[PDB]
C-alpha cells in the first residue's frame, strides 16, 4: 500500500513461492496440516496485490485434499480472523472472499455441503457490504429449496 | 391592561398528558404506530414543543415511503425523535465551566 | 470589547479566551492513547516527522517529570517545555518539604491551580497544552489524571486527546464493556504495549511505523521510554499476536 | 426527497394522510457548491425557479423588501410547481433590534415577512423554500425550528473518494494523453472543497495550454493538484458550524 | 481583532505578533548550520553593502563558553541581547555544576527565556533565530530556536532570504552521506551552499564566514575559519558554481 | 387601567362559577392574577439580589 | 467605457514578473479562448492585485484591456459605501448587469477594503451595510453570469484585514502579490520619467536609485 | 512594568458592579447543587458529570471538606472552586486554628472567604471567582447553620436554599418540603428528589454526590481514650450508602 | 499592554464631576432605605432589607446593623459587599484609638478616617470607591449624641434625622414636618416605623425584614446600651405603635 519497496518486494517472494507451487502440492497430498502451514504465510503481506495471486493457493489446496467437511469449517474460519485483524486493509480481503466463494457453489454435490457451507458463509458477510452479502444470500437459498 | 388585558404566555414545557393530546390529533391524520405502545415516546420526549411532535409525524411518513409502506410504525418515530434534538455541540466548552 | 481580549467575564458568562486555549492545541494534530494495564500504565502518541533534516530522535512529546511519573504533552511545544519545567521544579520540591516525591495525582491539582492563577491574570496568557500524567503510584495504583490548559482535570480508566481521539474512545469503551473493569488484565506491561498499538491502528486507521510512535511505560517504582528498536518489537509482535 | 418527492407525487402524501414535506436549510463551507446545487435541482424536477441574493432585495425605502417577498410569493404561488431559491439568506438574517435604526427594523420585518408567507394564514402548497446560508451562526433559532424546515441538511466538505467523484466529471470534459495519476491527486488533494478541484484543472490546463499542447500530461496534474493546496489552506476559510 | 499583543489569542490558534516576527528573520541574512560527524560547521552569508566597509571585522558570530558557536539572523540588536543572556546561562550552569554547559541543557534555558515574551503584553517578543550547537560530552548536537521557544534537533538547518536553495542542497548533502560526513569536508561544502544561497542575494555582494566547533581539528573549541582554509572554500566553491 | 382590568379578571371566574354575584373568593382570584405580573418582576430583586 | 489606447508594458518599468502574470491571467486565455473551449476548462474567474499603492496596477489593465480587445470600466468601491441602503446597493447591482452586456470586458475595481471584514455575526457588525456588500460582491464572482469572458480584475490593500472565505479559489483563483521596487526596478521606474524630458549624460539613474 | 491596578470590577452608570454580573451568570451555567438545613443535622447535595465515559467520578469531589465540623460546595466554574477550597481550609488556620487553637465558628470562615471574593473584585488583574458555594457546618455556640456565599463579596444565612441552573425550581421544591422540624433523614430524601429534577442523565448513587454536617462519628476521630473531643460532624457518603437513600425514595 | 486596557476610570468631567462617583450614587439609590434619627436620650437606626424571602433566614442576619465599637454602631445601605471591609477598618482604627489613648473615640474622628480612604482611592490607584452610605449613631462625651452621614465621595454631613438609600426625597420630607428637638427615643421609634411605611420599598412592611437599633442612656448611671433588637422583639413594638 504504502512505501513502494512492498509493491515490488511482496511480489517477487509471491513468485519464488509460485515456482515452489509443486513442493506445497506433494505435502498436501501426505498430511492436510503440511501443506496447510505454508498458506499462512502467505495470506500474511502488505501488498494488496501479492495476496491475489495467493488467494488462488488457499482455494487449490482443499481442491486436492477433496475436501474434507472437517477441515472446510477451518479455512473459511482463517479468512474470518484474517479479515478482522487487517487483511491487507478490510476492502482487500472482500475481493479474496469473492474468490473462495465461487468454489464453494461448485464444490455442491451433497446436503451435507450445502448444510455445512450455509454455517460459514452468513458468518463471513455480516461485517462486509459488497457483493458477498448477494451471494451468500443465494447459496443459504440452495437450502431454502430443500426445506 | 385595557389595551390587551388579557394576556397568553405559551409554554414549552408542557406535562405528560398534554403531550399525549398532541399525540392523538395526529393520530387522527395519520395513525403512528398502532399495533405498539405509544406511550414510550411520551415519556421520552421532555422538552419538546408542539412543533416538534408535528415534525416527527411527517418526517416518519418520509421514512415510510424509503421502506415502502403506508404505514408509520415505532421504528420510524423513534428515530424522528433521536435527532432534531441533537443540535450544537458545547459538551467541550462545559467541560471547564463544569 | 475586551470579554475576549482578556480573561474578564461576558455577559455569557463564558471566557473566550480561555476557550481559544483548546482551539490550539489539536492544531498540532498529535494523537494520543493511555490505557491502564494490571501493573503498569501505557501511553503511546504520535511522532511525525515529515522532514530529512530534523532529527527524529530529539522530537519529542514525552518527558519524564519524576523518575516514575511521566507526561505526554498534545499541543504546542514551546508550551510544553514551561509545563514540564515548571513540573518537575514542584516535583523536586514535595519531595524536600515532605520527605516523598510528589504523587501525580496532587502534580496534576498543582499544574491545574496554575493553569487558573494564568486565566485569573489578565496579562499572563495561559499555557496552551493538555498535559497527560502517566504513572504507577502505590497509593493509587497505575493512574492517569489528564489536566487541560482551564485548571481542570479529573482521573481516567483510560483517555485519548488529539483530534481523532472520538475514534480512540470507541475502541476503549468496547474494551471496558466487555471485560467489566477500569483496566486491563494482562499481567505483562509488553503485551499492553502491543494491545495499545492495535487500538491505535483501529481507531485512526494509520498502519504505524516505529518512527511514528513513541512509547512511555511506566511500571512499578520506575517510567521508561522505549527506543525506536523497541518498539520495533512491538510491531513484529503484532504479526505474533 | 423532501423537495422533489410531494412536487411529482402529492398522491402518496395525501393517500397516507400525512402533510407535505417543506423546507430545506443548507448550509455547509464555502466553495462545497450549495449555489451548483441549487442549480441542478431545479433542473431535475424542472419546477419554475427564482434565482433570488437575499442581499440585493434591501432598500433604505421601508417594507420595500418586505413588499419584494410577498410579490415573490404570489408568483410562486399562482406558478406552482415552484421552489422559491432564498440564497444568502444570512444577509438579512440576524435577530433583535428596536434600539437599532429603522434600517434593521425593517430587514427584522422582512424577515419576519418571510415568517408570514410560510405559515399563518397563507400556507405553502406545491410551493417550496430552500434557504442557503453560508454561515449558520448569523442564521436564527426562528428559523432552525420544526415548522420551517423538516430535514436540516448539513452538508459536509466532499469526502476522500466524493473529491475524486467530482474529478472525474471534470477530466472528463478535457483532451488528454491519458492520465493515470488521479489516485495520487485525491490524496494531495486531501481536505479539499470541490470549488477548488475545479481549481485544481484550470491550472494543469494553464500549464499545458502554455508548452502549446491541448493535452493535458498526468505530469501537468501533479503539479497542479499541489499548486492549488498549499495556497489554498494558508488562506483557508477556518469555518465553524452548527 | 486580535492582533494587537500576544496574549490575546485567537480560535485559530495564531498568535500574531509571534508571526509576524518571523518575518524579519525570513529577511534576514542566509545562515546555516551543518551537523556532522565531529562538530558542526555554521556558515553565515555577510552583505558587503559598500566599499566603506571593513571586511571580516563586523561579525554575527559570537561564542558562548568557549565551545558553542551561536550565530543570529533576524534583528541583530534583538539577537545580540539573546546571547548576551545565554553567555550568562552558561556562566551559571559553569559555576553551580562546574562544567561548561551540555548543548541540550543550553537549549532548555534559551527556550525559557523566549517563552516569557510571549506571555506577557508588558515586554515585547523576541524576533531572531539563532543556530548554536558544538561539543560536548554527549556528542555534537545542533539545535535552531525559532522566535516561538521552539526547537528541534537538526540534521540540517537555514534562515535568511536564501533559506530555500541551502535546504534543498541540505538534503542533498544528508544523500551525499547517509552516514555522516567530516567536519573538514563540511568546510567546502558549507561555502558551496551560501554560494548557492547568494543567487537569491544576488543583486547584491558577499563575504563568506565560517565557524566550526569540532573535536576533530579544533579540540572541541568553537574557533573561526580563517587563512588559507577560508580561501581554498572560496575556490571550491567557486568552481562547483562555474 | 390596572383596577379596571380587576373588574374584568373577576367576571372570568364568576362566570366559570355561575354564579353572577361578584364575592371575596371572585375577588381573591382576581386580585392574584393582577398581582402576578408585577411579583414576578420583583422577586428577582428581593432575592438572588448582591 | 474609458478606454485609452495602450500604455504599453515598455513604458511601466520595472517588476517583471507582475508584468509576466497578467499575460498569462488575461491575454493568454481571451487569445487561447479556443484552446480553453475545446478542453472545456473554465478562464479565470477573477485576479486578485494586492500590495501597497503606485505599484503600476492601473496602467497596467488599461494597457491590457486595449491589447485584449474588452472594454475598460471604473468602478472603485469606497464610493460605494453610502447611508442610504438603496442607493448603494443600487449600483453594484447597476455594474454587473452592465458589464455583463458590454462583454467582454475587464472591470477594474479599486480598493476593495470598503467592503471590508466580516468574521462576526453580532448585533452591530456594520448595522448590515458593510456585511451585506460582501454578499454583493460574492454574487458578481458567482457563476450565474458568466465570467469566462469577464475577467474581474480588483486592486486592494491588504487582504489581512478582509474575511478570508472572499479569497478561496474561484473568487478569485490567483493571489498575487505586488511588493516595492528594488535597488535595481527603481532605476528603470525613473529613466522612463527621465525619458520624457531632456535626457542628458550627466543624469546616471542607478544613482539616484541606490540614494 | 505592570500598570494593573485599574479596577476591572467598576460601577456602571445604572448603577451596579458590573463584572460580578457577568460573574452570576456563570453560576447558573453550572451544575446544580442544594442544602436543607435540618433540626438535627444539614445535608448538601450535588451532581458528578463528566465529559467523557472513560472519565472517573470517583476520582472527583465537588463537596470538600475545610474542616472536620465545616463543609463547602460549589455551583459554577470547576477551575475556581479547585483554586479557592485550598485558599479555604488555609485562612481556616491561620486565623483560628493559630490564634484560638480550633476550627472556627461556621459564622467566622463564611466572612473571610467572602473577603478573598472582594479582593480578587479589587484592584487590576483580578476577576471574581465565578462559583457561589453552600457553606453549611456546625459550630458549638450557634448550632446548625446554612450559609450561601456569593460572588459578590457578601454572604446570607437560609433556612435552606440552592443554586447552579436548576436553583429556580429547587428552591420552591423546598419551599412546601421545608417546615419548622425536619429530620435529617427525611431531609436527604427530599434533596435526592429535588436533584431528580435537575440531573438529565443517571441518577445512581455513584453519580449522585451526598454529604452531610449530620452528628460525629468517633470512627472518624482517628484516636479514641479522649471522651472530650467528637469526631467529624461532616461525613461524605460513600456511593453505596447513597443507593440506601435512593431506595429510601 | 497595560494602559490598552485602562479607560482613565477615576478623572474629572468637563463639569468637574468625577464618574465613578456619580455612579456610586446611582448603586446606593437600588439599596434599601435606612433612615437615623437622633432623638435628645438616644439614637434610633431603623433599616428595611433589600432581600426578603420566606427561606431566608432573617432571624440571625445583622447584614446591615453592626457594632464599630462600643458606643458606635452603623446601619448600611449600599453594596454589603463593599461595606465589610470599612466596617472592619473601622473597628480596627476605634481599637486603635482605645489602645494610645485609653479613652473611647469621639463619633467625628471614626467617620474622618474612613471617609479619607474613600477620596484616596479616587485620588490615586484607579481604584473604584465604596458605593455605600452609612448612618453612624454615636455617642461620646463631648458633643453627646451624634448623628452623621457619609457619601461614596468621601465626605461627612452632621444632621439631626436624615435618610439615605432608597427613598431619600420621600423619607426627608415627612422627616421635616414631623421632627421636633423634644422628642424622645420612644417618639423617634415610632416615627421611624411610621416613615419606612411610607417608603416601603415593596407592598408591605414587616418586622422580619425590619433591623432595628438603638442606642440608649436609659441604662443605669449614665451609661449607653447599644440594643440590637431581634425581630420578635421588632414584632412586640409592631404591635405597639399600631403598624401592625
Ligand atoms: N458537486 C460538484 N461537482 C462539480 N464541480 C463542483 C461541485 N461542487 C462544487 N463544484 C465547483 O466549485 C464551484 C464553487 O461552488 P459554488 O459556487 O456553488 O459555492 P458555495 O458553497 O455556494 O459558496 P458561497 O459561500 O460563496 O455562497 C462550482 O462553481 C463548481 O465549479
Ligand atoms: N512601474 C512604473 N513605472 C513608471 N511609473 C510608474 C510605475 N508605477 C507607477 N508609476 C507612477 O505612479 C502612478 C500611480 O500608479 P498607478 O498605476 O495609478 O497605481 P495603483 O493602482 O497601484 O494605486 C502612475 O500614474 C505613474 O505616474
Ligand atoms: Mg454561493
Ligand atoms: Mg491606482
Amino acid at each position: 500500500m504504502s512505501r513502494d519497496a512492498p509493491i515490488k518486494a511482496d511480489k517477487d517472494y509471491s513468485q519464488i513461492l509460485k515456482e515452489e507451487f509443486p513442493k506445497i502440492d506433494s505435502l498436501a497430498q501426505n498430511d492436510c496440516n503440511s501443506a496447510l502451514d505454508q498458506l499462512l504465510v502467505l495470506e500474511k503481506k502488505t501488498r494488496q496485490a501479492s495476496d491475489l495471486a495467493s488467494s488462488k493457493e488457499v482455494l487449490a489446496k482443499i481442491v486436492d485434499l477433496l475436501a474434507s467437511r472437517n477441515k472446510w469449517d477451518d479455512l473459511n474460519e482463517q479468512l474470518t480472523l484474517l479479515s478482522k485483524k487487517h487483511g491487507q486493509l478490510k476492502l482487500s480481503i472482500q475481493y479474496m472472499i469473492q474468490k473462495v466463494m465461487e468454489y464453494l457453489k461448485s464444490s455442491k454435490s451433497l446436503d451435507l455441503n450445502t448444510r455445512i457451507s450455509v454455517i460459514e458463509t452468513i458468518r463471513v458477510v455480516t461485517e462486509n457490504k459488497i457483493f458477498v452479502e448477494v451471494e451468500r444470500a443465494r447459496v443459504t437459498k440452495d437450502l431454502v429449496e430443500i426445506k | 391592561p385595557g389595551r390587551l388585558d388579557r394576556k397568553i404566555e405559551f409554554p414549552s414545557l408542557r406535562d405528560r398528558r398534554e403531550r399525549r393530546l398532541i399525540f392523538g390529533t395526529i393520530a387522527s391524520k395519520m395513525s403512528l404506530a398502532p399495533e405498539a405502545d405509544l406511550d414510550s415516546l411520551i415519556i421520552r420526549n421532555d422538552s419538546l414543543s408542539g412543533a416538534v411532535i408535528a415534525a416527527i409525524m411527517q418526517e416518519a411518513g418520509l421514512r415510510a415511503v424509503r421502506k415502502n409502506r403506508y404505514v408509520i410504525l415505532q421504528s420510524d418515530l423513534e428515530e424522528a425523535y433521536a435527532t432534531q434534538v441533537k443540535t450544537d455541540n458545547t459538551v467541550d466548552k462545559f467541560d471547564f465551566y463544569k | 470589547g475586551y470579554d475576549r481580549h482578556i480573561t474578564i467575564f461576558s455577559p455569557e458568562g463564558r471566557l473566550y479566551q480561555v476557550e481559544y486555549a483548546f482551539k490550539a492545541t489539536n492544531q498540532t494534530n498529535i494523537n494520543s492513547l493511555a490505557v491502564r494495564g494490571k501493573d503498569c500504565t501505557v501511553v503511546i502518541s504520535q511522532k511525525k516527522v515529515p522532514d530529512k533534516l530534523l532529527d527524529p530522535t530529539t522530537v519529542s512529546y514525552i518527558f519524564c517529570i519524576s523518575r516514575t511519573i511521566g507526561m505526554v504533552v498534545n499541543g504546542p511545544i514551546p508550551d510544553a517545555r514551561n509545563a514540564a519545567l515548571r513540573a518537575k521544579a514542584e516535583a523536586a520540591e514535595f519531595r524536600y518539604k515532605y520527605g516523598y516525591d510528589m504523587p501525580c495525582d496532587v502534580l496534576a491539582k498543582r499544574m491545574a491551580n496554575l493553569s487558573q492563577i494564568y486565566t485569573q491574570r489578565a496579562y499572563m496568557r495561559p499555557l496552551g497544552v493538555i498535559l497527560t500524567f502517566v504513572s504507577v503510584d502505590e497509593e493509587l495504583g497505575p493512574s492517569i489524571y489528564k489536566t487541560d490548559p482551564a485548571g481542570y482535570y479529573v482521573g481516567y480508566k483510560a483517555t485519548a486527546t488529539g483530534p481523532k481521539q472520538q475514534e480512540i474512545t470507541t475502541n476503549l469503551e468496547n474494551h471496558f464493556k466487555k471485560s467489566k473493569i477500569d483496566h486491563i488484565n494482562e499481567e505483562s506491561w509488553e503485551k499492553v504495549v502491543e494491545f495499545a498499538i492495535t487500538h491505535m491502528i483501529d481507531a485512526l486507521g494509520t498502519e504505524f511505523s516505529k518512527n511514528d510512535l513513541e512509547v512511555g511505560v511506566a511500571t512499578k517504582d520506575k517510567f521508561f521510554t522505549l527506543s525506536a528498536e523497541n518498539i520495533e518489537e512491538r510491531l513484529v509482535a503484532i504479526a505474533e499476536q | 426527497e423532501v423537495i422533489e418527492l410531494p412536487l411529482k407525487n402529492p398522491e402518496i402524501f395525501q393517500r397516507v394522510g400525512i402533510k407535505p414535506p417543506k423546507g430545506v436549510l443548507l448550509y455547509g463551507p464555502p466553495g462545497t457548491g450549495k449555489t451548483l446545487l441549487a442549480k441542478a435541482v431545479a433542473a431535475t424536477i424542472g419546477a419554475n425557479f427564482i434565482f433570488s441574493p437575499a442581499s440585493g432585495i434591501v432598500d433604505k425605502y421601508i417594507g420595500e423588501s418586505a413588499r419584494i417577498i410577498r410579490e415573490m410569493f404570489a408568483y410562486a404561488k399562482e406558478h406552482e410547481p415552484c421552489i422559491i431559491f432564498m440564497d444568502e439568506v444570512d444577509a438579512i438574517g440576524g435577530r433583535r433590534f428596536s434600539e437599532g435604526t429603522s434600517a434593521d427594523r425593517e430587514i427584522q420585518r422582512t424577515l419576519m415577512e418571510l415568517l408570514t408567507q410560510m405559515d399563518g394564514f397563507d400556507n405553502l402548497g406545491q410551493t417550496k423554500i430552500i434557504m442557503a446560508t453560508n454561515r449558520p451562526d448569523t442564521l436564527d433559532p426562528a428559523l432552525l425550528r420544526p415548522g420551517r424546515l423538516d430535514r436540516k441538511v448539513e452538508i459536509p466538505l466532499p469526502n476522500e473518494a466524493g473529491r475524486l467523484e467530482i474529478f472525474k466529471i471534470h477530466t472528463a470534459k478535457v483532451k488528454k494523453t491519458g492520465e493515470f495519476d488521479f489516485e495520487a491527486a485525491v490524496k494531495m488533494s486531501d481536505g479539499f472543497n470541490g470549488a477548488d478541484i475545479r481549481n485544481c484543472a484550470t491550472e494543469a490546463g494553464f500549464f499545458a495550454i502554455r508548452d502549446d499542447r491541448d493535452h493535458i500530461n498526468p505530469d501537468d496534474l501533479m503539479k497542479a493538484v499541489r499548486k492549488v493546496a498549499e495556497v489554498k489552506k494558508l488562506e483557508g476559510t477556518i469555518e465553524y458550524q452548527k | 481583532g486580535y492582533d494587537l499583543s500576544n496574549s490575546v489569542f485567537s480560535p485559530d490558534g495564531r498568535n500574531f505578533q509571534v508571526e509576524y516576527a518571523v518575518k524579519a528573520v525570513e529577511n534576514g541574512t542566509t545562515s546555516i548550520g551543518i551537523k556532522c560527524n565531529d562538530g558542526v560547521v555554521f556558515a553565515v552569508e555577510k552583505l558587503i553593502t559598500s566599499k566603506l566597509l571593513v571586511p571580516q571585522k563586523n561579525v554575527k558570530i559570537q561564542v558562548v563558553d568557549r565551545h558553542i558557536g551561536c550565530v543570529y539572523s533576524g534583528l541583530i540588536p534583538d539577537g545580540r541581547h539573546l546571547v548576551n543572556r545565554g553567555r550568562e546561562e552558561a556562566a551559571s550552569f559553569k559555576k553551580l555544576y562546574k562544567t561548561p554547559i551540555p548543548i541540550p541543557a543550553f537549549a532548555d534555558r534559551l527556550g525559557q527565556y523566549v517563552q516569557a515574551h510571549t506571555l506577557y503584553n508588558s515586554v515585547r517578543p523576541f524576533g531572531v533565530s539563532t543556530i548554536f550547537g558544538g561539543v560536548d560530552k554527549n556528542g555534537a548536537h545542533l539545535y535552531m530556536l525559532e522566535p516561538s521557544g521552539s526547537y528541534w534537533g537538526y540534521k540540517g538547518a537555514a534562515t535568511g532570504k536564501g533559506r530555500q536553495s541551502a535546504k534543498a542542497e541540505l538534503e542533498k548533502l544528508v544523500d551525499h552521506h547517509p552516514e555522516g560526513l567530516s567536519a573538514r569536508e563540511a568546510v567546502k561544502q558549507a561555502a558551496k551552499i551560501i554560494y548557492l544561497a547568494h543567487e537569491d542575494n544576488k543583486e547584491k555582494d558577499f563575504e563568506l564566514e565560517i565557524s566550526w566547533c569540532s573535536l576533530s581539528e579544533t579540540n572541541g573549541l568553537h574557533k573561526f575559519v580563517k587563512g588559507d582554509l577560508l580561501q581554498e572554500a572560496i575556490d571550491f566553491a567557486q568552481k562547483e558554481i562555474n | 387601567a390596572d383596577v379596571k382590568g380587576v373588574c374584568t379578571e373577576a367576571g372570568m371566574y364568576a362566570l366559570r362559577e355561575r354564579r353572577i354575584h361578584v364575592t371575596q373568593e371572585d375577588f381573591e382570584l382576581a386580585v392574584g392574577k393582577v398581582m402576578n405580573k408585577n411579583q414576578e418582576t420583583a422577586i428577582s430583586v428581593a432575592k438572588l439580589f448582591k | 467605457v474609458d478606454e485609452k489606447p495602450t500604455e504599453t508594458y515598455s513604458d511601466v518599468g520595472g517588476l517583471d514578473k507582475q508584468i509576466e502574470e497578467l499575460v498569462e491571467a488575461i491575454v493568454l486565455p481571451m487569445k487561447r479562448a479556443d484552446k480553453f473551449k475545446d478542453m472545456g476548462i473554465r478562464a479565470p474567474k477573477g485576479a486578485l492585485m494586492y500590495g501597497p499603492p503606485g505599484t503600476g496596477k492601473t496602467l497596467l489593465a488599461r494597457a491590457c484591456a486595449a491589447q485584449t480587445n474588452a472594454t475598460f470600466l471604473k468602478l472603485a468601491a469606497p464610493q460605494l459605501v453610502q447611508m442610504y441602503i438603496g442607493e448603494g446597493a443600487k449600483l453594484v447591482r447597476d455594474a454587473f448587469a452592465l458589464a455583463k452586456e458590454k462583454a467582454p470586458t475587464i472591470i477594474f475595481i479599486d480598493e476593495l477594503d470598503a467592503i471590508g471584514t466580516k468574521r462576526f455575526d453580532s448585533e452591530k457588525s456594520g448595522d448590515r451595510e458593510v456585511q451585506r456588500t460582501m454578499l454583493e460582491l460574492l454574487n458578481q464572482l458567482d457563476g450565474f453570469s458568466s465570467d469566462d469572458r469577464v475577467k474581474v480584475l480588483a486592486a486592494t490593500n491588504r487582504v489581512d484585514v478582509l474575511d478570508p472565505a472572499l479569497l478561496r479559489s474561484g473568487r478569485l483563483d490567483r493571489k498575487i502579490e505586488f511588493p516595492l521596487p528594488s535597488e535595481d526596478s527603481r532605476a528603470q521606474i525613473l529613466q522612463i520619467h527621465s525619458r520624457k524630458m531632456t535626457t542628458d549624460d550627466d543624469i546616471n539613474w542607478q544613482e539616484l536609485a541606490r540614494s | 512594568t505592570d500598570r494593573y491596578s485599574f479596577s476591572l470590577t467598576t460601577f456602571s452608570p445604572s448603577g451596579k458592579l458590573g463584572q460580578i454580573d457577568y460573574a452570576l451568570t456563570a453560576v447558573k451555567q453550572g451544575v446544580t447543587s442544594l442544602g436543607i438545613k435540618a433540626t438535627n443535622g444539614v445535608v448538601i447535595a450535588t451532581e458528578k458529570k463528566s465529559s467523557s465515559p472513560l472519565a472517573m467520578s470517583e476520582t472527583l469531589s465537588k463537596v470538600s471538606l475545610l474542616t472536620p465540623d465545616i463543609g463547602a460546595v460549589y455551583s459554577g466554574m470547576g477551575p475556581d472552586y479547585r483554586v479557592l477550597v485550598d485558599k479555604s481550609r488555609k485562612v481556616a488556620h491561620t486565623s483560628y486554628k493559630r490564634i484560638y487553637g480550633e476550627y472556627p465558628p461556621t459564622k467566622l470562615l463564611v466572612s473571610e472567604v467572602a473577603k478573598i471574593m472582594q479582593e480578587a473584585t479589587q484592584s487590576g488583574g483580578v476577576r471574581p471567582f465565578g462559583v457561589s458555594l453552600l457553606i453549611a457546618g456546625h459550630d458549638e455556640f450557634n448550632g446548625f447553620s446554612l450559609y450561601q456565599v456569593d460572588p459578590s463579596g457578601s454572604y446570607f444565612p437560609w433556612k435552606a436554599t440552592a443554586i447552579g441552573k436548576g436553583s429556580v425550581a429547587a428552591k420552591t421544591f423546598l419551599e412546601k418540603r421545608w417546615n419548622d422540624e425536619l429530620e435529617l433523614e427525611d431531609a436527604i430524601h427530599i434533596a435526592l428528589l429535588t436533584l431528580k429534577e435537575s440531573v438529565e442523565g443517571e441518577f445512581n448513587g455513584d453519580t449522585i454526590e451526598l454529604a452531610i454536617i449530620g452528628d460525629e462519628n468517633p470512627d472518624l476521630l482517628g484516636y479514641t481514650g479522649i471522651p472530650t473531643d467528637k469526631g467529624p460532624r461532616f461525613r461524605k457518603l460513600t456511593s453505596q450508602e447513597i443507593n440506601d437513600r435512593l431506595e429510601a425514595l | 499592554g497595560s494602559r490598552r486596557y485602562d479607560s482613565r476610570t477615576t478623572i474629572f468631567s468637563p463639569e468637574g464631576r468625577l464618574y465613578q462617583v456619580e455612579y456610586a450614587l446611582e448603586s446606593i439609590s437600588h439599596a434599601g432605605t435606612a433612615i437615623g434619627i437622633m432623638a435628645s436620650d438616644g439614637i434610633v437606626l431603623a433599616a428595611e432589607r433589600k432581600v426578603t424571602s420566606t427561606l431566608l433566614e432573617q432571624d440571625t442576619s445583622t447584614e446591615k446593623l453592626y457594632k464599630l465599637n462600643d458606643k458606635i454602631a452603623v446601619a448600611v445601605a449600599g453594596l454589603t459587599a463593599d461595606a465589610e471591609i470599612l466596617i472592619n477598618t473601622a473597628r480596627i482604627h476605634a481599637q486603635n484609638y482605645l489602645k494610645t489613648y485609653n479613652e473611647d473615640i469621639p463619633v467625628e474622628i471614626l467617620v474622618r478616617r474612613l471617609s479619607d480612604i474613600k477620596q484616596g482611592y479616587t485620588q490615586h490607584g484607579g481604584l473604584r470607591p465604596f458605593g455605600v452610605s452609612f448612618i453612624y449613631a454615636g455617642y461620646d462625651d463631648r458633643y453627646g449624641y451624634q448623628l452623621y452621614t457619609s457619601n461614596p465621595s468621601g465626605n461627612y454631613t452632621g444632621w439631626k434625622a436624615i435618610s439615605v438609600g432608597a427613598n431619600t426625597s420621600a423619607a426627608q420630607t415627612l422627616l421635616q414636618m414631623d421632627y421636633k428637638d423634644d422628642m424622645k427615643v420612644d417618639d423617634a421609634i415610632e416615627l421611624a416605623l411610621k416613615t419606612l411605611s411610607k417608603t416601603t420599598d415593596s407592598s408591605a412592611l414587616t418586622y422580619d425584614r425590619l433591623e432595628f437599633a438603638t442606642i440608649r442612656k436609659g441604662a443605669n448611671d449614665g451609661e449607653v446600651y447599644q440594643k440590637i433588637f431581634k425581630p420578635q422583639e421588632i414584632k412586640d413594638i409592631l404591635v405597639k405603635t399600631g403598624i401592625t
